[PDB]
Formats: structure tokens, C-alpha cells, sequence
RNA sequence: GUGCUCGCUUCGGCAGCACAUAUACUAAAAUUGGAACGAUACAGAGAAGAUUAGCAUGGCCCCUGCGCAAGGAUGACACGCAAAUUCGUGAAGCGUU
RNA sequence: GUAAGAGCCUAGCAUGUAGAACUGGUUACCU
């Protein structure tokens, strides 16, 4: 149910998408560690922190990007053995009845 | 499909070199350069006098062709697409016709989402077999001239009232007769005629390189460079992995040493191992032939 | 402003936003273009709305 | 030429599906490809008889 | 073996491990504007060696200025350069607060006298490919056969 | 996802009612029987119909 | 020809909430507004699941 | 920059301290490509004779509409040598074992 | 006898991109 909920909240966000025109920021902190060391990277550091601003959205901007865009369906999953029995012996007479 | 993922896949000489760095996060800013969908833009700055970068390819796109979003290198080497395809197969073959870009693109969007999120999805076991001569010119530090604003072109026409104020460059721009100029994003991003690809390879091919065993199953292998502080018996404990060694001469006054195997084969694959790569007792040891 | 924007990114220049909201044809239009430059009761409202707020 | 799909089928594979593979390499062999013969060919010649 | 440098790390999406840190705001912003004002700052790392404190940068001059941050009254104070001033705001058209322009440097700069030249040499470069002008070649070619 | 309104309702019944034979007759054929033939049964529920109608 | 019956239906799963929600469509209908945001729950004289659970 | 400095100490300069602490999709641009439903020529409404209401079906076709209404020629497209796995009888003539 | 293919013709709406990879070499024995 939290799990639900939460897909629930984002499809239903769209219903009001400007009620009380949204707010943002959490500005928060994330530690990375480049996999790249041998350093003159950094400077001479094995790490590097990063503060992340979320940019700020304009409340008077219309959609960017068309999305009507349309492609086929792409391939199923692979798929599953069939599992049937050996299978029932057929005979003329019924297959011709 | 959307892309949203969080904190972008970057190198370090476009992640700058101050290791604290304040980026911004627009939620799908910009459409991909290549795959034309929705991704979220990150816009950092690298040092004092840079241009504030941004990615410029989705986290996808990149994860198709371990690359980083914006200077469409490759992450572990800092090369172009074509040389390391070069260096490699190239059994991706990504479909450039509109269609079938996009379904292919979703189609694989599909097999991302449908797995760890960690690896190169197709390039990783080709990425395994590596170390070919795109190493022997991989670039060893940061080419912080990528991170550089543009030439003003108010200043081409004598013409930049901002003067001392202006953030744009006021140099030369390159002569537009050279084939180092034109460039495309897509051109660099599949791997087809890319210039400066094409200058790493014709430098990567005029590099140094193995010469055949020009008189028929001589295995005889002329080392120059031996040096006399090295000894014969750990030379055998680097040599017995190739086969059954036939006798080495040694002769320690002209630093030249000897070498038989059983068959040419060995004596090419230890021509392909051992030329202008192998330094033993950290001192060069070359080897010809003749 | 808003309303021939909207008029001039649908491609419409031969209809015409007159200062006093009423729109126009410039010229007689084929069924195609006059299919094209159909609008509904959203501009209509905003265009009578912004008439009786410029009286 | 102006048109959105349509240029897609002579640049390259279509929808292309690459074939599962597995157990058996099928790396090395590859097929021979046709014949062209341009000076005795027909559109009739590649159809066959209808 | 079969293992390569970005394979061999601990990371998390294809460049590296990447970690929510809690770092406080003002010693952040502080180190990096000692980097981005000097060259130098303390280093971010976690363990790297796991022995006391190294400074990250242009590490000859962090011991020259003792490792000083901007939040702290610098060392060096000299040749400081010189701006108008009409901080009054009675004069008409005479007024600048703030807004006091250097007395040394100044606006329009025109680059040279010869790179004016190569840049309307690479403009004309340029020119000849765009192409639009195709005189009606009536040049006459003759002979004896 | 267009709504059956009013206009609609006979076409539909008629799109669900041919469904539903198609579902019958893929279960109601035997093992070994060639998976054809579904075309000529709706054609002969069709005439079924029509002779009902025309009694 | 024209006239032709289905034989196969159209398939779900490619519109409108289907796999990205359209990607995210800033476009929704009037029966596509807040209405009934309240579920209503069974009293303890309606038929309560702690009254159903003890009867024969 | 301002102020306090029982700072040198004049009303000039300097010293210390306090407060104040990091804007910018960085352009007045250079470029770079794609579109319109208008003319201008050819062209002319689906349902087995003709004249025709329509309602659907399917998706790498969309348009007007706020529309999960409704229209767009029933909006258009759909017209196909429509061949998918898998064979056998009987008699006669000729050559062969 | 239509305002649409097609199909031509001329058109103009979005971008402010990513990128510039450039250096190394010796010779020698017995019949
Ligand atoms: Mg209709
Ligand atoms: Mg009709
Ligand atoms: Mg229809
Ligand atoms: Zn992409
Ligand atoms: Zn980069
Ligand atoms: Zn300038």
C-alpha cells in the first residue's frame, strides 16, 4: 500500500498541477568517488563532494517537447516453453468431419 | 520514455578540477542530442574561468556506449568512439534512419530498465579484452582547455563593447579549411569520420609495432637494451609462458641476448607481448629481429 | 499579445486580432484554411473576456 | 525526397531483431552474397514468373 | 585478471560510487571558495590515507599565505586599483555610487591592426563556400584541328 | 479509450458479439483440427441473422 | 477492403497512463477532476468485517 | 564602503578591529537545420447497374475541439498473380537389372 | 465540378550546442 500510494500521488498530481504552485529546496550534499584515480584529477583527491540545487521551475512556462509521438510495439519477452502434453492422435474421419 | 536519474555520468576534465562543485538539476531540460527524448540536465561549473558545462546525451545514450554525457569520451580511456571501436568490434551498428532510432532506443531503454544499472549493456564483454594502442595514447592528464568559453564574436568584428567585461574568449578561431573543424554530434557520437578519430588512428598506426619473421621458422630474437645489472634466470621465469623455449644465448658486452623457440608462432606472440611494452627490474628491454 | 502568439504559432496570418478582440479573416479563405482556423470556446471566452476588460 | 519513414528501408535493417544466439559459434561464417549479372538481368528475372 | 580499472573500483552507475553526504553548508562553501580564490583547499576525502590532514591544490601557495580561507582577513594588501567616485547623488549626469568604472581599463577592444585583417581574410575563407556569384563563362577556346 | 455513447452501440454489440464467437470456436475445436475456418463460421452466423430476421 | 471486420483487437499499454503516464501529459479531462476523494468504510450495524467474522 | 578605535595622531595618510561573502540558459551574437497546407500544371467521393444516410475496425497518418462529446468525403489509408508445414493411384511405351 | 491527395514551386520556425591528441635508439668472434 505505500508502494501503491505513491504512483497514486504522482498519476494524480496531473488532476492539479497548479493549485498552490510548487516549492523546492531540499539543497542537499552527495560524496562521489570519480573510479578514475592515478591522480592529477581531482587535484590530487580520491573523492569529490557535490551540492545539488534542483533548478528552479517557471510557473508561467508551457510544456517543452512534443510527446504525441508514436512507434510500434517493441518486442515481447522471451519466450516461455510450452509445456503441452505429447499430444492427442488425429484421425481422418474426424478431421474431415 | 522520460530519462530522470539522478547525479550524471561524468569524466574529470569536464567535473572540473575543484573537488567541490555546486551543479543544478533541471528535471527534463533540454531534449538528448542523439536520442531526441527528455533527460535531466545538470549545469556545473569546473573552475574560475570555464563555461559552465552541461550534459548534452541522456544517462541512456551513455550507458549504450560508456561514454560520458558531455564530451562523448570514453570514461576509463578519454578517447574518441571510433578509436576505441577501432580498438574493439563494432557489433552495436545503432541505427541512424528516424524509426528505427527510436524504436531502437526504446527497445533498449527497455533492456536498461529491465536490469542492474551498473555496466556497459553491450560494450562490457568486448570491454573486458582490452589495452590495444589506444593506450599507448590515452591521455595521461586533463586537457583543461575542453572547459573553455567560446571565441566573442562581437571581438571578430573588432566590434565587443563589453571589452575587459566580456567572458568570451578573444583569440583566434580556427581556419575552417582543415579538416580538424566540422565535427557533427552525431558524427562524434556513432563512431563514423570523425577527424580528430581519424588523427589518433593514423598516429596510433605509424606507432612502433612488431615486423614479421622476414626468413622462414627463425625464432631468433635480438635483444637490445639488456642491460648488466639484470640476471638470465629470471628471464626464463618470464618466458616459459609462451612454450617449449628452446636455448637462449646470452652475450652481456653488446647488452644483446639471444632467443630460440620451438615454433615462429611463439616467437610472435612474444613479438606482440614484448615490443615497446614489457620493462622488467623497471628498465626497458627491447627486442628485434635479426 | 497572448492571443495572436497563440494565432501565429497555428500558422494562421491570414486571420487578423484587431485591437478591440474581434478576429477577422484578411482575406476569403479555402475550406481547408478555414477548416485549420476554427477555434473553440476557450479562445473565444479569453478574446470576449479581454473585450469587455479593454471597455 | 520528404517524408518521415520510407528512406529507412534500403539504409539499413528495418526493425531489426538480431538472432538469439547460443551454444554454438557463429561468429566466423558468413554467406556469399548475390551474383549480380547486370547486363542480362530483368525485374521480371528477380520476381520469377508470376 | 579479467578486470579493468573502472571494473576493479566499487562503484555504483558506470563512473564511480556516488554517496548522500552531510556536509555543513558554510565549511563547504568555504573550501570551495579557497579553492576557486587561491588553488588550494582541505581534502573531502573520507579515508585516502587514513593519517591526519592534506591540503588539495596549488599546495605551494597554501603553505606561502599559512591556509587561509576568504572568510578571514587576508595577508597581502597592495596595489589596489584606482576608480572614479561621485558618491553624492546631487550632480546630474555626474553620478556613480557603485558603479565607478576603473581609471586604467576602458570599453571597446579592437584586436589588433593585422588580426583585424586575418579575421576579414578568414570571413572572405569563409565566403567563398557559401558562393552565389556565377558569372556566364564566355571565355572562348580555340584551335587548329 | 473512446466511450460508447450513443452512436456506437450497435457497432460495438456487433464487434463483441463476433469476439465472442472467435473465443468459442478457437475452444470448441479438437487437438489435431487446422486452426482455420473461423472467417466462414462468422459468415455463417451472419446468414444465421439475416434468415432469423427474414424468418 | 473498406468494409472488413477485426479479427484482432488493439492492444493495451501504448497511451495515456500506459508505461510513463504518456510521459507525464499535462492534458486531463473534466471527469478527470478531484471527485469522491473520500472513501466511506462499513459501520459497525452495516456489515463491519469484526461483525461478519464471529457469525455462524 | 561605513563606523569604532582613550591607534599612531593630524585633521592629511596609514595600522588594527567589526559588519558586509560569490550573479549569470554567462550574447548586443556567429552559426546550424527544418517547415508551411497559398498559387502553378495533372488529377475527382465508399458499399458487386445508377444515386447515395451513415456507425465502426487497425495503426511508424493525422487535423479542428477543453473534451473520456462531436466533426473532418462514412476524415483519409485498406482493393490483395490473397498458395503455410505435408502426398499419392492406374494403364501404356521405351531403356535397364 | 469540389478544396484534398499527389506532386511541384517558393518559402522560414526552432537552435546559442558537444569537440579540436602534439615529441625518442648500439654490433660484434674461430676455419
Ligand atoms: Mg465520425
Ligand atoms: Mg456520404
Ligand atoms: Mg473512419
Ligand atoms: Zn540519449
Ligand atoms: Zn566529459
Ligand atoms: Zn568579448
Amino acid at each position: 500500500r505505500v508502494a501503491l500510494e505513491k504512483s497514486v500521488s504522482q498519476k494524480v498530481a496531473a488532476a492539479m498541477p497548479v493549485r498552490a504552485a510548487d516549492k523546492l529546496a531540499p539543497a542537499q550534499y552527495i560524496r562521489y568517488t570519480p573510479s578514475q584515480q592515478g591522480v592529477a584529477f581531482n587535484s590530487g583527491a580520491k573523492q569529490r563532494v557535490i551540492r545539488m540545487v534542483e533548478m528552479q521551475k517557471d510557473p508561467m512556462e508551457p510544456p517543452r517537447f512534443k510527446i504525441n509521438k508514436k512507434i510500434p510495439r517493441g518486442p515481447p519477452s522471451p519466450p516461455a516453453p510450452v509445456m503441452h502434453s505429447p499430444s492427442r492422435k488425429m484421425t481422418v474421419k474426424e478431421q474431415q468431419e | 520514455n522520460w530519462e530522470d536519474a539522478d547525479f550524471p555520468i561524468l569524466c574529470q576534465t569536464c567535473l572540473g578540477e575543484n573537488p567541490y562543485i555546486r551543479m543544478t538539476k533541471e528535471k527534463y531540460g533540454k531534449e538528448c542530442k542523439i536520442c531526441a527524448r527528455p533527460f535531466t540536465v545538470f549545469r556545473w561549473c569546473p573552475g574560475v574561468r570555464m563555461r559552465f558545462k552541461k550534459t548534452e546525451v541522456c544517462q541512456t545514450c551513455s550507458k549504450l556506449k560508456n561514454v560520458c554525457q558531455t564530451c562523448l569520451l570514453d570514461l576509463e580511456y578519454g578517447l574518441p568512439i571510433q578509436v576505441r571501436d577501432a580498438g574493439l568490434s563494432f557489433k552495436d551498428d545503432m541505427p541512424k534512419s528516424d524509426v528505427n532510432k527510436e524504436y531502437y532506443t526504446q527497445n533498449m531503454e527497455r533492456e536498461i530498465s529491465n536490469s542492474d544499472g551498473t555496466r556497459p549493456v553491450g560494450m562490457l564483454g568486448k570491454a573486458t579484452s582490452t589495452s590495444d594502442m589506444l593506450l599507448k595514447l590515452a591521455r595521461t592528464t586533463p586537457y583543461y582547455k575542453r572547459n573553455r568559453p567560446h571565441i566573442c564574436s562581437f571581438w571578430v568584428k573588432g566590434e565587443c563593447k563589453r571589452g575587459e567585461e566580456c567572458p568570451y574568449r578573444h583569440e583566434k578561431p580556427t581556419d575552417p579549411d582543415d579538416p580538424l573543424a566540422d565535427q557533427n554530434i552525431k558524427d562524434r557520437y556513432y563512431g563514423i569520420n570523425d577527424p580528430v578519430a581519424d588523427k589518433l588512428l593514423k598516429r596510433a598506426s605509424t606507432m612502433p609495432r612488431l615486423d614479421p619473421p622476414e626468413d622462414k621458422t627463425i625464432t631468433t630474437l635480438y635483444v637490445g637494451g639488456l642491460g648488466d645489472t639484470i640476471t638470465e634466470t629470471d628471464l626464463r621465469n618470464h618466458f616459459y609462458q609462451f612454450g617449449e623455449i628452446r636455448t637462449i644465448t646470452v652475450v652481456q658486452r653488446q647488452q644483446c641476448a639471444f632467443i630460440q623457440f620451438a615454433t615462429r608462432q611463439a616467437a610472435e606472440v612474444a613479438a606482440e607481448k614484448s615490443f615497446n611494452k614489457l620493462i622488467v627490474n623497471g628498465r626497458r628491454l627491447n627486442v628485434k629481429w635479426g | 499579445n497572448m492571443l495572436n502568439l497563440l494565432i501565429h504559432r497555428k500558422n494562421l496570418n491570414y486571420l487578423h486580432l484587431d485591437y478591440n478582440f474581434n478576429l477577422k479573416p484578411v482575406k476569403t479563405l479555402t475550406t481547408k484554411e478555414r477548416k485549420k482556423s476554427r477555434f473553440g470556446n476557450a479562445f473565444h471566452l479569453c478574446r470576449e473576456v479581454l473585450r469587455l476588460t479593454k471597455l | 525526397r520528404k517524408r518521415k519513414r520510407g528512406v529507412d528501408y534500403n539504409a539499413e535493417i528495418p526493425f531489426e531483431k538480431k538472432p538469439a544466439l547460443g551454444f554454438y559459434d557463429t561468429s566466423e561464417e558468413n554467406y556469399q552474397a548475390l551474383d549480380a549479372d547486370f547486363r542480362k538481368l530483368r525485374q521480371q528475372d528477380l520476381d520469377g514468373e508470376l | 585478471p579479467f578486470r579493468t580499472q573502472q571494473m576493479a573500483a566499487p562503484r555504483n552507475m558506470l563512473s564511480g560510487y556516488a554517496e548522500p553526504a552531510h556536509i555543513n553548508d558554510f565549511m563547504f562553501e568555504q573550501q570551495r571558495r579557497t579553492f576557486a580564490t587561491y588553488g588550494y583547499a582541505l581534502d573531502p576525502s573520507l579515508d585516502n590515507h587514513q593519517v591526519s590532514a592534506k591540503y588539495i591544490g596549488s599546495v605551494e601557495e597554501a603553505e606561502k599565505n599559512q591556509g587561509l580561507t576568504v572568510f578571514e582577513t587576508g595577508q597581502k594588501k597592495t596595489e589596489k586599483r584606482k576608480k572614479f567616485k561621485e558618491n553624492d547623488a546631487s550632480n546630474i549626469d555626474g553620478f556613480l555610487g557603485p558603479w565607478a568604472k576603473y581609471v586604467d581599463e576602458k570599453d571597446v577592444a579592437k584586436p589588433s591592426e593585422e588580426e583585424q585583417k586575418e579575421l576579414d581574410e578568414i570571413t572572405a575563407k569563409r565566403q567563398k563556400k557559401g558562393k552565389q556569384e556565377e558569372e556566364k563563362p564566355g571565355e572562348e577556346k580555340t584551335i587548329l584541328h | 479509450a473512446k466511450t460508447v455513447t450513443k452512436q456506437r452501440v450497435e457497432s460495438h454489440f456487433d464487434l463483441e458479439l463476433r469476439a465472442a464467437v472467435m473465443h468459442d470456436i478457437l475452444d470448441m475445436m479438437p487437438e489435431g483440427i487446422k486452426q482455420n475456418k473461423a472467417r466462414t463460421i462468422l459468415q455463417h452466423l451472419s446468414e444465421a441473422w439475416r434468415c432469423w430476421k427474414a424468418n | 477492403t473498406a468494409a472488413r471486420p477485426t479479427f484482432e483487437p488493439a492492444r493495451g499499454g501504448r497511451g495515456k497512463g500506459e508505461g510513463d503516464l504518456s510521459q507525464l501529459s499535462k492534458q486531463y479531462s473534466s471527469r478527470d477532476l478531484p471527485s469522491h476523494t473520500k472513501i466511506k468504510y462499513r459501520q459497525t450495524t452495516q456489515d463491519a468485517p469484526e461483525e461478519v467474522r464471529n457469525r455462524d
